DNA sequence: AATTTTATCTCCAGGCGGTATGCACTTTTAACAGTCACCCCCCAACTAA
DNA sequence: TTAGTTGGGGGGTGACTGTTAAAAGTGCATACCGAACAAAGATAAAATT
């Protein structure tokens, strides 16, 4: 939002120009091709590309880098300090949410046992604007679900006792 | 919800399958990654040859192919790898090695030693795959296999019990490589078990392989020591007065005391009435101590957890050093250190150094206990005690070291000290943990009135000129609480208390003195190692004289005087007596114009408290040893002078410490003992310094009434003794003289009292002996005469004569002072001439006395100081010219040698090599950390330039100090053969009251024999051969040779007259 | 590297500034190192009783010869202002004096702090000893000792560019801010009266005039503005808490605060006093994350007063006499 | 070669701390493009760490 | 005191799969800045012009 008007995006590199001009042509030629082997064949062609194309792509890249450098030098004066603080808080929050995301993904990538379910949750799962219906079922609450919710966790209890066994072997002693 | 549970189980199953797949392709790496492509292919092929891949043939192929100063990081890594062996954590060291070998930048630090250490560690467990991995590493790095690599391979093969073909191939490979099997068994790193297993492996295929035959150690054949070690003669070595069983019991008690590492004594301060406040303070103190213990344990556990992870990520840490000792021991040491802290605080660097020196000692002692040297030491000591026991007979009388060697000396488990950066890092970490983990309530008077907690230790800055110094200071409330509680016990480190059993004989620069605790042979700074290198590089039979003399000095059995201790305690507890040497209690004290009085009054009470606490430790030890027998071991400084190890209570202190000590073994007074006792008493008084022995004896006989009264009623009588120069020793001498005289047979009374025989200006005596100048020699009692000769009086008389002549000629300042020239004015300058005084340092010494002079006008002090200094030096020139020549020659030689870029060294006539450890510290060393950046000096950096200023200043006096130490050593060695108890203080010799004649005769004989040899020419030849003999440089060498080869000529003096000198030692 | 005034017009302007307004005409003027004496004779021609504290033994004869028939006041004492009251030495040599003996000779009397300025001192600072002289004067002022025991004495002197810039540093100029700036702005009202280049003064050596152009070109090379500063002790310096028998804790606090310049004041408070640091910061009216170099000189005085004023805890400071000469 | 500057009595176990700048090397993220894969923001509810 | 399922619809960010290059971090080393307290007369060695 604020970052876009404050400054544009970085220039695309030589290998990126090569991908821009050649890969869509290669993609258009092969209809069933997917991006994995498309990008790998593009890499193969670039490794086979003559050095003249590399040189001209590098010249374009450095011209764009120079014009971006001048644009940035002009831009640093055209932003009022309030926009600077807004940018700083934006990047700080972005870093925090990215770190939270990767920590959550790390935790879930080791097969963490599920948290104990709820009796109302089990009831609404069996019974089944999603927000409207969630509010409806919540206000309505106000198959042995009560015991099964704890029973599942006791069923999951044998997992978490086992879930500590690999971590000490693998070497992640902080989790326990 | 069975479907949901089934779906969750399925997802969990695919998740664990994915984890297994990503694992089978934070563990610890075991297979190295190699830069070389063909070597990587070779390792892959060796792995792929068979699932049960035989590594022995590949090891044989790898071995048979065979195609200056370490940095701080390298030293730290090597120490880490070495400690991981004792700690018994091999996977950690292996993983760190593989990670360092992986990255391009880190692999350049590694050296063959680290590879060898890890290989040996793996071989000790009989493993082959990891050994092959490290062989791959050493081959890929481009290094070469060495003696240690082959030793590790042979040990692994022997432990695994393989067939003889591979052993035959390995041994023949060493033979073709130029490797000697017998040279293998001399490697220091290998232990006894490793050598035994290597021997078994060798014997598997070469049964007729034997170690070199043992030989009796050679005896010293030097010219001076050939008489001491001569086997033809009559020897009566003294024996102790105790049976064997008592000595063995004492040995057991001392062993227990050293294993405990702490000894607690009862405080000697005035006991306090148990009020309510005292009990409340004690309860609060106990609760605080328990809380601190628990918090420190938790903090240490967290710190170890934090430090392990750093190694788990490929960085060097201090995890094994923390894993060396038990948690309880570390916590107890930290608590003791916190308790011992003074109220005024301690420097941060000093605390960091101390906290790492105590960790090493406990580690060494526990290592000895676990390994199994304690039982061997017990057996050997209980067998060797037969030599000193009274009711035991050794087949042949021997010196203690000779007997200890002849019984079969157990091998000493030498322990490697840590490098200086590791010690400093460990100390700083421990100090930071102690600072962080300790907390106390803010308001002690009423708990929970203010619930906030405040630290116990604070980190303040102290400013001196420009420099900052970080200082840890205790909270004042804790100090006041400690003072109010009045704890009744003191705690002493086991190395600060005299031994309760005869000390271990010195048999090598590594072993001796205390039973288990380490002790430097040459006391110096922590990092310096050139002295030890020079000591170890010398032939083994050179240091026999020094070791024997140290052992003889350490075997004297002391005991505590009773009545003197009782009187001192009576004075000390009630009110004190500053005029005698007993500090006054803190209760007795004097207690913008008001600022001046407060500034001075607070200044007075500081040193008053400092002295009282210093004497509290000494007097508490003596009471604890009031019915026991104790010993004091000895060691040397870098020149050769000998000092006792226990610092608190020894005969090198003030008169209060010298009056509480006496020989445990007494001797009959004989026919000429009472006279020596009386002469010693008169000498102690100091009234008749310049009189013959006949007049001293007559004066002693004429005041027998005062002596008897002082011996009868010391504190309520005439109190005559208090006027003496040494009030306290004089009382003990009075008691002994009265007891001897009152006895029925005065010639058969047994006396336990030492008798001193000092030397007047021993440095100048040695200088005059070297220069052979008659005028100088005659003034320091090197010639027979009827009365003592005092050099100070002669110098004062000459200065007064010069002053009278100048006043007759006419001069205002000269005639200003008439009769103001005395011995007291010039005594300090004449005494300090030996230490290279100058015309500038003498001015400040003369002015100090002139200021205290009263009748002298205060407007002439500057001119009087100038005139007196000039006259004193002019008169000194006439008396001693050879001394001036010798001093100039030595100073010039030292300066010229230091300009070439080398520190001076020489050899004493006995054989001990000496070296001067003066270097310039230019680059600064720091340690960044949580609290502060500690600045330390890297001692042991042999690349620093010599300090020319401090090497031309300290050479002339150190030579003389080494000479006098040699003279003392020779005297002690020759006195031992006659059966005498000998204890010396630098240049004062102590013995029983009945052996003074023999000791004087031996002193004179050994002085003449020592100074008859050509000392100066030997020193010049050594200096010429050691330094000048260089072909690379010709001009510096030419100048140095020109200076060195010009030795000053001797005078015309006969050294034989010393044997007829009555007052050479008086 | 002593300096003296030789120009006629510069001396006339300096005398006009020194006399200033004719308010309180009979103001005694102590002259520090008159040297040649053109300044002293200019002040005498202006009509003021001047006494010269000349140091060199060779200058009194000329001063007395010019003032033999002065008929006004040219009392001369062979004394040095910066060498007044040495702290070591049983007897005081003629170049030095005693702060009490000189005033006994001058006949002036002691006066309380609250009253007016009794005397004025003019001169120039040492060439190589600006910091030493400033610290000595601060120690002699904060304890009301030496010349300051006789009242608030005004000091007017010349100073170099670098020392002046360090001395007048403010939280708006944190590069040169230090302790000396704080302890000198807390007690005096510093003013700038005149500006002059180094070329106006003729330098002097031990031998005599330094007429060498090459060394004069060094003066051109070392040409720094020689500012003129006037110092008057503040009336309200000594409160009920900042007594003359208490400044040592203040000096140590200021020294410790500048040991770690780039640190907040909260950690220094935690390492200096056992009281709740946040309470002190709230009482003096500041936030927790306040830097050391963001504190005005009066704020340090306010903080010291706030800490000293409390009575709940017996122990307030960790500074003791043992933290000296360590 | 001459002129100006500096230290001036030894040994017994002593060392300043903080902030700024520079350099040689390694590690990290942002840029492009299409799919798609799982996660995350909402109303409301309950249980564990 | 805070977060995870539960709950679908709707967005979001990155993975997968390539190469590139300009910052960001690391470990080491040197340089400059920070309180006082007299000094007269002497002399040879070390540092500088």
């Amino acid at each position: 939002s604020s970052v876009l008007a404050s400054c544009p995006k970085k220039p695309v590199s030589s290998y990126l120009r090569f991908s821009k001009e050649q890969l869509p042509i290669f993609k258009a030629q092969n209809p069933d091709a997917k991006t994995t082997e498309l990008i790998r064949r593009i890499a193969q062609r670039w490794r086979e590309l003559p050095d003249s194309k590399k040189k001209i792509y590098q010249d374009a890249y450095r011209a764009e880098w120079q014009v971006y450098k001048e644009e940035i030098s002009r831009f640093k004066e055209q932003l009022t300090p309030s926009q600077i603080m807004s940018l700083e808080k934006e990047i700080m929050d972005k870093h925090l949410k990215r770190k939270a995301m990767t920590k959550k993904k790390e935790l879930t990538l080791l097969g963490k046992p599920k948290r104990p379910r709820s009796a109302y949750n089990v009831y609404v799962a069996e019974r089944f604007s999603p927000q409207e219906k969630l509010k409806t079922v919540k206000e309505n609450w106000k198959e042995l679900y009560i015991q099964h919710a704890k029973e599942d966790e006791t069923r999951y209890h044998n997992e978490m006792k086992s879930w500590e066994e690999q971590m000490i072997e693998v070497g992640r002693k902080d989790l326990l | 919800w069975a479907k949901i549970l089934e779906k969750d189980k399925r997802t969990q199953q695919m998740r664990m399958q994915r984890l297994k797949a990503k694992l089978q392709m934070r563990r610890l790496q075991v297979e190295p990654r190699l830069l070389s492509k063909q070597m990587a292919g070779c390792l892959e092929d060796c792995t792929r040859q068979a699932p049960e891949s035989p590594w022995e043939e590949q090891l044989a192929r790898l071995l048979q192919e065979a195609p200056a100063q370490l940095s701080g990081q390298q030293q730290r890594l090597l120490a880490f790898f070495k400690c991981c062996l004792l700690t018994d954590q091999l996977p950690l060291a292996h993983h760190l090695l593989v990670v360092h070998h992986g990255q391009r930048q880190k692999r350049k630090l590694l050296t063959l030693d680290m590879y060898n250490a890890v290989m040996l560690g793996w071989a000790r467990q009989g493993a082959f795959k990891e050994l092959v991995y490290v062989l791959f590493m050493v081959k890929d790095a481009g290094l070469t296999p060495d003696l240690l690599s082959y030793a590790a391979a042979l040990q692994c093969m022997g432990r695994q019990d393989q067939d003889a073909g591979t052993i035959e191939r390995c041994l023949e490979q060493m033979s073709q490589e130029g490797l000697k099997l017998q040279a293998l068994f001399t490697a220091v790193l290998l232990s006894e078990e490793d050598r035994a297993t290597v021997l078994k492996a060798v014997h598997k295929v070469k049964p007729t392989f034997s170690l070199p035959p043992q030989l009796p150690p050679p005896v010293n054949t030097s010219k001076l020591l050939r008489d001491v070690y001569a086997k033809d003669g009559r020897v009566s070595y003294p024996k102790l007065h105790l049976p064997l069983k008592t000595l063995q019991c004492l040995f057991e008690k001392q062993l227990h005391m050293e294993l405990a590492s702490r000894v607690c004594v009862v405080s000697v301060e005035k006991p306090t009435l148990p009020s309510k406040e005292v009990k409340h303070a004690r309860k609060t103190l106990k609760t605080l101590r328990d809380q601190w213990e628990k918090a420190l344990c938790r903090a240490l556990r967290e710190t170890k957890n934090r430090l392990e992870r750093e190694v788990y990520e490929g960085r060097f840490s201090l995890y094994p050093f923390l894993c060396l000792l038990d948690e309880r021991e570390v916590v107890r040491m930290l608590l003791q250190v916190l308790q011992a802290l003074p109220a005024q605080g301690e420097s941060f660097t000093t605390l960091a150094r101390e906290l790492s020196a105590r960790t090493f000692s406990r580690h060494v002692v526990q290592r000895q206990r676990v390994s199994g040297q304690v039982q061997a030491l017990q057996n050997h000591y209980r067998k060797y005690l037969c030599l000193l026991a009274s009711d035991a007979e050794v087949p042949e009388p021997c010196l203690p070291r000779q007997y200890w060697e002849e019984l079969g000396a157990p091998e000493a488990l030498r322990e490697q000290p840590w490098p200086l950066p590791v010690q400093m890092e460990l100390g700083k970490l421990l100090a930071e943990m102690l600072v962080q983990a300790t907390q106390m309530p803010c308001s002690l008077d009423k708990p929970h009135r203010s619930s906030r907690l405040v630290p116990v230790l604070y980190h303040v800055y102290s400013f001196r000129n420009v420099q900052q110094i970080g200082i840890l200071k205790p909270h004042p409330a804790y100090v006041q609480l400690l003072e109010k509680a009045a704890e009744p016990t003191l705690t002493f480190e086991a190395v600060d208390v005299p031994m309760l059993c005869p000390p271990l004989p010195w048999t090598s620069p590594h072993s001796g003195a205390f039973l288990l605790s380490p002790t430097k042979l040459m006391r110096t700074v922590e990092g310096a190692t050139q002295h030890q290198e020079l000591l170890e590089t010398c032939p083994p039979t050179a240091l026999h004289g020094a070791l024997d003399a140290l052992t003889q000095l350490g075997n004297c059995a002391w005991r505590v005087n009773g009545r003197v201790l009782d009187l001192v305690l009576q004075l000390f507890q009630a009110k004190g007596c500053p005029q005698l040497g007993v500090p006054a209690p803190p209760s007795e004290a004097p207690q913008a114009e008001l600022r001046r009085e407060l500034a001075h009054c607070q200044k007075v009470a500081r040193e008053m408290h400092s002295l009282r606490a210093e004497a509290l430790y000494r007097l508490s030890l003596a009471q604890h040893l009031r019915d026991r027998v104790f010993w004091l071991p000895h060691n040397m400084d870098f020149r050769g002078r000998t000092y006792p190890c226990p610092p608190h209570f020894n005969h090198l202190g003030s008169d209060v410490a010298r009056a509480l000590l006496e020989f445990a073994q007494g001797r009959p007074l004989g026919p000429h003992g009472l006279d020596w006792l009386k002469i010693h008493l008169v000498n102690l008084t100091g009234l008749k310094k310049r009189e013959p022995l006949r007049k001293r004896l007559a004066f002693a006989e004429e005041v027998m009434d005062d002596i008897l009264d002082s011996a009868d009623q010391p504190l309520t009588g005439r109190k005559w003794w208090m006027g003496a120069e040494e009030p306290w020793q004089t009382l003990a001498c009075c008691m002994e003289v009265a007891n001897a005289v009152r006895a029925s047979d005065p010639a058969a009374y047994v006396s336990h009292l030492p008798v001193h025989q000092d030397g007047s200006c021993n440095g100048l005596q040695h200088y005059a002996a070297l220069g052979r100048d008659s005028v100088g020699a005659a003034s320091v009692n090197l010639e027979p005469s009827d009365v003592p000769q005092d050099v100070y009086s002669g110098v004062a008389a000459q200065v007064e004569v010069f002053r009278r002549q100048d006043a007759q000629r006419g001069m205002r300042v000269a005639q200003v002072l008439e009769g103001f020239i005395t011995r007291k004015v010039v005594k300090q300058t004449v005494m300090t001439v030996v230490y290279g005084v100058t015309r500038y340092g003498g001015r400040l010494q003369i002015e100090k006395r002139l200021r205290e002079l009263s009748d002298f006008p205060q407007e002439f002090v500057w001119e009087a100081s100038h005139y007196l200094v000039r006259q004193v030096f002019k008169s000194l020139q006439e008396m001693f010219s050879g001394t001036r020549a010798i001093q100039h020659w030595l100073t010039e030689s030292a300066r010229l040698i230091s300009h070439m870029g080398s520190v001076v060294e020489w050899v004493t006539p006995l054989g001990v090599p000496v070296i001067q450890p003066y270097r310039l510290d230019s680059k600064v060393k720091q340690i960044g950390g949580g609290i502060q950046s500690i600045t330390y000096t890297h001692n042991g950096d042999i690349s620093r330039k010599p300090n020319t200023r401090k090497q031309k200043n300290g050479f002339p006096p150190n030579f003389i100090h080494s000479l006098d130490s040699s003279h003392m050593m020779l005297t002690a060695l020759h006195c031992y053969r006659k059966g005498l108890t000998f204890v010396s203080v630098h240049d004062c010799y102590w013995t029983h009251a009945a052996d003074v004649s023999v000791m004087n005769q031996v002193c004179r004989e050994q002085f003449v024999r020592l100074h008859s040899e050509p000392i100066l020419q030997d020193l010049s030849r050594f200096l010429v051969k050691r330094f000048c003999s260089e072909p690379q440089k010709i001009l510096e060498a030419s100048q140095l040779k020109e200076t060195l080869q010009a030795v000053p000529k001797p005078g015309a003096f006969d050294l034989e007259q010393v044997k007829r000198s009555t007052y050479f030692f008086s | 590297f002593k300096r003296y005034v030789t120009d006629r017009r510069l001396a006339e302007t300096l005398a006009q500034i020194y006399l200033g307004k004719p308010s309180r005409p009979p103001h005694l003027l102590l002259e520090c190192n008159p040297g040649p004496g053109i300044l002293t004779q200019a002040l005498l021609e202006a009509g003021a009783k001047v006494v010269a504290l000349e140091s060199d033994k060779t200058f009194i004869p000329h001063l007395e010869s010019l003032g033999k028939n002065l008929d006004g006041k040219l009392r001369v004492i062979h004394c040095d202002f910066f060498k007044l009251d040495p702290r070591s030495g049983g007897v005081i040599k003629p170049p030095a004096m005693s702060s009490r003996g000189l005033f006994k000779n001058l006949g002036i009397e002691a006066v309380p702090w609250t009253a007016d300025i009794p005397l004025k001192v003019v001169g120039m600072f040492p060439s190589r000893g600006e910091k030493r002289a400033l610290w000595k004067l601060a120690y002699d002022l904060y304890s009301c000792t030496s010349i300051y025991k006789f009242g608030r004495i005004e000091v007017n002197m010349f100073i170099g560019e670098k020392e002046f810039q360090k001395l007048m540093a403010d939280p708006g100029n944190p590069d040169l801010y230090h302790v000396l700036s704080v302890i000198w702005q807390l007690a005096c009202e510093i003013k700038v009266l005149h500006m002059e280049p180094w070329s106006s003064f003729d330098i002097y050596t031990r031998k005599g005039p330094l007429e060498n152009p090459k060394r004069r070109e060094l003066l051109d090379q070392l040409q720094q503005k020689l500012y003129l500063i006037q110092m008057i002790p503040r009336q309200n310096l000594f409160t009920k808490n900042l007594t003359p028998m208490n400044y040592n804790i203040f000096f140590h606090l200021l020294k410790h605060c500048f040991g770690r310049r780039s640190a907040t004041v909260i950690d220094h408070l935690r390492s200096l006093t056992p009281l709740d640091a946040r309470d002190i910061l709230m009482q003096i009216g500041k936030q927790e994350d306040e830097k050391v170099v963001n504190m005005h000189p009066q704020d340090f005085k306010t903080l010291f007063e706030t800490i000293e004023r409390s009575k709940d805890c017996a122990y307030k400071w960790l500074y003791d006499e043992t933290l000296e000469d360590r």
